[PDB]
């Protein structure tokens, strides 16, 4: 029982309780446990829920504790395909429009994230004093591409994350006037085009809109990059 | 597919100037000159940087550390340039012998240069700490930084301070070289018994292991929902988005648990600051409370 | 059991085998194909292992060790209690990373996200396979390899290093651990800065990432960003793993002598070389 026994014995005693604090506090979301019905699981794991925390959240927006009450606020278009517990859920409907598995999205809140000073943390270009590219290709001008090799417009403008500047959407005309906005990180800027693999020409129109031509919401950003990405899995019947 | 490794296209725009808060803004630089090189990987903006008495006094202590050790290699060099590139790597700073014990009174060429150099740089990282801590009090912002930084400073603490006086002996701190601190480590560990059968020893290396392993899976995981805007956490912690979430299911449907946006930043802190901390212990009981570690690790 | 948020991202798709035969859960777990392979070469590994443990006479986890064959085997097979189980456990050992990564791939189809994860883990497979099968191949012995015990691989380490006298003078090695060091400096610095913006000072609202920038602008005159972080990050850690096979499959092969030695062609170089004075004067 030497002083350097009860240093590495009352190590792995702090350990454990260290592992025990940080799952809890890794179950702020999600919990608890929900059978595929919707109602609370029977088992809940040997960690118990952590005690609620509160955010206060700047620029006037409210305070959020965690955990609380769950609620997808959203329907959600899938079925059951087994009695028994762990099979895939079928979507019912057109699974890109509906917003299921790759293409989900979250019903975050409806307003734009904001800067360190309360101003839009994302804004075109075009409204945006004094920025411009200033290295690698500058897309505005190029034909934008779909897998199925067709051309589903032109890019008019990029969406900059101010704070950071960086590029975060193209914002692409399609052929009947409107623009959709095209995640950065779903997109390949060539010397003559760009190029998306996600989708095919003719889904681009699918693109949920914008209801500001200068500003992009939570919401939004959410049901935009969700169904783009759903395309890797939904646009691949046509993928050339 | 394109992958977000490096950036497609750079922007830029007027130069951030920063948050305001409490920060003096006396203290603070102009803005720097932006970097096309890093904004590839990064932010392309340098600057502006703040500078009060602590980062000053951190600066001039650290250059006053740097150049004493300097002096010195020039000293074992014969003042010959060509000797002192030669040798750069070899040049040691060595502390006083063992017969000067915990005596200041070690001339200058045995041990006393190393007791003046240690000052300096003493002074230079706890001042460097201290700034570590207002910095992100003068913006509001919690202390987890400084804390994390504790925790390094500890085993630096234990290598060359703490350790050396329960030995009754500056000898037994670390000395300035490239090649001398490597031999150092390698005699400390034969003299105490192989350091593989120190447990403290062997945890600091299943935190350092872990903090790649972590880090690796949170990058990677960060990268693969950037296509969702994953890295905007602060966020996404207010606000959970399907960047979060299908994070969290990735590694569930994996290894069958799984973090929240904020408590990934719990885990990846605690594995960190765990390899210096346990560290420290093991070189702490080395020499004080252990002689062989093998030997020790026999009889439990 | 699901997540609150969980039901609407289980549809079915993205595999790479079996089409829907084994596209279900089992739990949390997503199986898939290769979750049954993975399955199978565990099991099958970890009953090797209990074999071995019989062979040897001992049932305590910190004494079970599987050794490779001896050199004199050279690079081909042994008998199961001379080497052979060594030789199936790696094999399964492959089977087993090599089944996980690509699960994790069908995870990331299914869940519409990039493949950065799986590609993460290939880096630490590729030094396994590095100490277990390049460098022994290498080196034209299976016995080169590593044991599969919890003290004896450490050992091994020990004895493989001062094969060549101070191992910290391989060059590549001292590249390895400064990532090695450099990660967790950067895993630290960022866990750390994120807390401190979403659990500030007590009466003071949650920080934007603006604080953070400001934060390390103030402290190093620079920020990365929370996006050159993340890519920071999985560049440290795979550049410190890739340098760790880098620095072992040119030691012993192309490599024979004390790696101080390596660092004469600087002491030695025919102008210097000789004035007086220093240390190597
Ligand atoms: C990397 C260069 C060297 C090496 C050098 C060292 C040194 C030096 C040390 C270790 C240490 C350990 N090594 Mg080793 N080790 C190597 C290769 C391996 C491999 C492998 C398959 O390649 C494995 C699985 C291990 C496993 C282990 C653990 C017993 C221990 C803590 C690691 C850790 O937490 O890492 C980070 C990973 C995590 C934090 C995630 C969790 C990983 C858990 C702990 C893995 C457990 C594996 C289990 C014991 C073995 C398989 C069980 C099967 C059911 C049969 N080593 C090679 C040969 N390893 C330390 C120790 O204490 O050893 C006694 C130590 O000091
Ligand atoms: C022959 C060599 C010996 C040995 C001798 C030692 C000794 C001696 C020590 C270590 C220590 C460490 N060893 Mg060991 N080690 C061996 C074998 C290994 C193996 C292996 C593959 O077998 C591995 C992976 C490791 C890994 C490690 C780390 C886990 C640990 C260093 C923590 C750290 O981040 O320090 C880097 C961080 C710092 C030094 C903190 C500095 C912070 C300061 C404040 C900043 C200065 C700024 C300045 C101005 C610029 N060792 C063998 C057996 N090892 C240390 C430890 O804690 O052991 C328990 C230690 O002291
Ligand atoms: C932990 C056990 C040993 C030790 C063992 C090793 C080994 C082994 C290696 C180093 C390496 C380095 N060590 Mg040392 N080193 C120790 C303590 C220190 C201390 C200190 C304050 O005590 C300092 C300032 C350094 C400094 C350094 C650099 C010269 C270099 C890269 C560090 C790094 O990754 O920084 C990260 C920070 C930034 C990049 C910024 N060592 C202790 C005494 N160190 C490597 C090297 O290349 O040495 C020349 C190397 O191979
Ligand atoms: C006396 C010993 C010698 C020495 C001799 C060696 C030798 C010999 C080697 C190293 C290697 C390494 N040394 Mg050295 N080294 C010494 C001193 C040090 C010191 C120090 C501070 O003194 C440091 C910091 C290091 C640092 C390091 C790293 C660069 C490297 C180990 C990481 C690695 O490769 O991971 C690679 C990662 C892996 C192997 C992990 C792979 C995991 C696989 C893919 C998955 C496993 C799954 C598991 C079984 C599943 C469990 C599931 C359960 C649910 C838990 N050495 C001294 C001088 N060192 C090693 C190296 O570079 O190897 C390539 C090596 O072989
Ligand atoms: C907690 C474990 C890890 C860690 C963390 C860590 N280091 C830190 C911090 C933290 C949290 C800081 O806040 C502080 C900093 O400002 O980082 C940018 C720092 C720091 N870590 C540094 C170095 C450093 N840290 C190291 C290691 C580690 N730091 C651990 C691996 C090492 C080695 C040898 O591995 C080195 C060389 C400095 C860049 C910086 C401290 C600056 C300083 O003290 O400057 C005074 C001297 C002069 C100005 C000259
Ligand atoms: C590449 C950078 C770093 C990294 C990254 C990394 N590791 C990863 C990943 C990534 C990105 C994953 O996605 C994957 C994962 O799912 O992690 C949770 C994983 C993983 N990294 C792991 C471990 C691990 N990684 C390590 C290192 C690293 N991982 C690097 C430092 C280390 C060490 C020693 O440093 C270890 C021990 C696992 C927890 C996990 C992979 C789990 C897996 O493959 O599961 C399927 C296999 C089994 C369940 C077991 C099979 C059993 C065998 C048949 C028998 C065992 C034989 C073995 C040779 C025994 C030897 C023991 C002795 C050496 C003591
Ligand atoms: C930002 O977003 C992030 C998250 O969400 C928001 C996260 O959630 C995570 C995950 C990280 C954590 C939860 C932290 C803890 C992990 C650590 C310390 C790593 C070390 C991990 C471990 C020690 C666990 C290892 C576990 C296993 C290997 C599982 C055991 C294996 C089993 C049971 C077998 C697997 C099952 C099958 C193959 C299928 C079954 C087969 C049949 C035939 C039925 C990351 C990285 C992240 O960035
Ligand atoms: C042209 O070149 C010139 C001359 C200009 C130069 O400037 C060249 C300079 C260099 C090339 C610098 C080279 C630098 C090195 C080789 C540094 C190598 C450093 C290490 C390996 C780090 C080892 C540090 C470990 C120790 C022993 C740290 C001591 C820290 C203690 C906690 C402090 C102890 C304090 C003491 C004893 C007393 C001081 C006061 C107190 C209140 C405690
Ligand atoms: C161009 C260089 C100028 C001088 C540099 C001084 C030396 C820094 C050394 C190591 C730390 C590595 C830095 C990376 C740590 C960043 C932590 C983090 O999370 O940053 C995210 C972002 O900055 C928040 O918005
Ligand atoms: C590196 C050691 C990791 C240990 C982590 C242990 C925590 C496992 C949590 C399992 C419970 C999860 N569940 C079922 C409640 O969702
Ligand atoms: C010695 C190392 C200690 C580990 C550091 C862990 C960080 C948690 C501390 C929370 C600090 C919060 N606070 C109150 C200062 O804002
Ligand atoms: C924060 C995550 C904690 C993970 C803990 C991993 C434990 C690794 C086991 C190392 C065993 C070392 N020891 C004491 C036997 O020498
Ligand atoms: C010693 C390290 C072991 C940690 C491995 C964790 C195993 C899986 C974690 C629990 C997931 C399964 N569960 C409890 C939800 O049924
Ligand atoms: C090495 C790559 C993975 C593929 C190798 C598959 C071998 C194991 C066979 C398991 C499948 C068995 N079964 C009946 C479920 O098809
Ligand atoms: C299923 C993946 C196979 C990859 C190769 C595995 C490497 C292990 C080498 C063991 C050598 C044993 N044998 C019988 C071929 O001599
Ligand atoms: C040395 C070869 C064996 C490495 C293991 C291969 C499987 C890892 C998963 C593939 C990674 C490629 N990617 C980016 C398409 O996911
Ligand atoms: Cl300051
Ligand atoms: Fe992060």
């Amino acid at each position: 029982f030497d002083l350097a026994s009860l240093a590495i014995y009352s190590f792995w005693i702090f350990l454990a309780g260290l592992i025990y604090y940080l799952q809890t506090e890794n179950m702020r979301e999600g919990y608890p446990l929900e059978n595929e019905d919707g109602t609370p699981a029977a088992n809940q794991g040997p960690f118990p829920l952590p005690k609620p925390k509160t955010f206060i959240l700047p620029h006037g927006r409210g305070t959020l504790t965690v955990p609380g009450p769950e609620s997808e606020d959203r329907p959600i278009a899938l079925a059951r395909t087994a009695v028994s517990e762990g099979f895939p859920h079928a979507p019912t409907g057109d699974p890109m429009k509906d917003g299921v598995g790759p293409a989900s999205w979250v019903a975050r809140r409806d307003l734009p994230e904001l800067d360190g000073h309360g101003h839009n943390k994302i804004k075109p270009m075009k409204a945006a004093a004094g920025f411009h590219v200033s290295a690698g290709k500058n897309p505005i001008g190029l034909p934008v591409r779909g897998c199925d090799l067709e051309i589903a417009g032109k890019v008019v403008d990029i969406w900059v994350d101010i704070p950071e500047q960086m590029a975060r959407f193209l914002e692409v005309e399609l052929k009947d006037g409107s623009t959709r906005l095209l995640p950065m990180q779903m997109v390949k800027v060539q010397s003559n085009r760009v190029h998306v693999n996600a989708l095919s020409s003719d889904l681009f129109a699918g693109i949920p809109t914008i209801k500001s031509p200068t500003e992009v919401t939570l919401l939004e950003e959410d049901k935009i990059c969700g169904y783009v990405a759903g395309g890797l899995m939904y646009a691949a019947p046509k993928r050339k | 597919e394109y992958q977000n490794i490096f950036t497609q296209v750079q922007v830029r725009g007027p130069a951030d100037l920063g948050m305001t808060e409490d920060v003096n803004l006396a203290n603070r630089s102009g803005v720097g000159p932006f970097s096309t090189l890093l904004g590839w990987f990064g932010n392309a903006q340098l600057g502006p940087i703040y500078l009060g008495s602590l980062g000053v006094l951190s600066l001039f202590s650290g250059l006053m550390w740097f150049f004493t050790i300097g002096i010195w290699f020039w000293y074992q060099a014969g003042w010959n340039p060509a000797v002192f590139l030669r040798d750069l790597f070899f040049f040691s700073l060595e502390p006083p012998a063992p017969e000067y014990g915990l005596s200041f009174a070690a001339p200058l060429k045995e041990g006393g240069l190393w007791l003046i150099a240690s000052f300096f740089m003493f002074v230079a990282v706890w001042s460097w700490w201290g700034r570590t801590y207002l910095r992100a009090q003068a913006l509001g912002m919690g202390k987890h930084t400084a804390w994390a930084f504790l925790s390094a400073i500890w085993l630096w603490m234990v290598l060359g301070f703490i350790r050396p006086i329960l030995m009754g002996s500056w000898s037994e701190a670390v000395p300035y070289g490239i090649f001398s601190h490597l031999d150092w480590t390698n005699n400390f560990s034969l003299v105490h018994g192989n350091l593989h059968y120190n447990p403290f020893h062997g945890l600091s290396i299943a935190f350092l292991y872990g903090s790649a392993l972590l880090f690796a899976m949170h990058g990677a995981t960060i990268l693969a929902v950037s296509r969702f805007g994953g890295e905007r956490e602060l966020e996404q912690i207010a606000d959970r988005g399907t960047a979060a979430e299908r994070a969290a299911l990735f590694w569930r449907w994996t290894m069958g648990f799984n973090a929240t946006m904020e408590g990934i930043h719990r885990w990846a802190i605690w594995m960190a600051v765990l390899v210096t901390l346990t560290g420290g212990i093991g070189i702490l009981l080395s020499g004080t409370v252990v002689d062989n570690w093998y030997v020790w690790g026999q009889n439990h | 059991a699901l997540l609150s948020f969980e039901r609407k991202y289980r549809v079915p798709g993205g595999t790479l085998v079996g089409g829907n035969l084994f596209d279900f859960w089992v739990g949390p777990f997503y199986v898939g194909f290769f979750g049954v392979a993975t399955f199978f070469f565990a099991a099958l590994g970890i009953i090797l292992i209990a074999w071995s443990a019989v062979l040897q006479g001992t049932w305590n986890p910190q004494l079970i060790s599987v050794y490779p064959p001896a050199l004199e085997y050279g690079l081909g097979g042994a008998p199961l209690a001379k080497g052979g189980l060594w030789q199936i456990i790696t094999i399964c050992a492959t089977g087993a990373f090599v089944s996980w990564a690509l699960r994790e791939v069908e995870i990331c189809r299914k869940l519409g996200i990039g493949y950065h994860i799986p590609f993460a883990f290939a880096f630490a497979i590729l030094a396994y396979l590095t100490l277990v099968l390049f460098r022994p191949v290498m080196m034209g012995a299976w016995g080169y390899a590593f044991p599969y015990g919890i003290w004896t691989h450490l050992d091994w380490v020990s004895n493989t290093g001062y094969t060549y006298g101070n191992f910290h003078y391989n060059p590549a090695h001292m590249i390895a651990i400064t990532f090695f060091f450099t990660n967790a400096l950067a895993l630290a610095l960022h866990g750390a800065l994120v807390l401190s913006a979403a659990n500030p000072e007590k009466g003071k609202e949650m920080r934007t990432p603006d604080h953070e920038d400001t934060f390390f602008r103030d402290l190093v005159g620079y920020s990365i960003g929370t996006l050159g972080i993340h890519r920071l990050g999985l560049l440290l850690s795979l550049s410190a793993v890739f340098f760790s096979a880098l620095c072992m499959i040119i030691t012993g092969t192309i490599w024979f002598d004390q790696w101080v030695d390596w660092w004469q062609w600087w002491v030695k170089l025919p102008w210097w070389a000789n004035i007086p004075g220093g240390i190597n004067g």
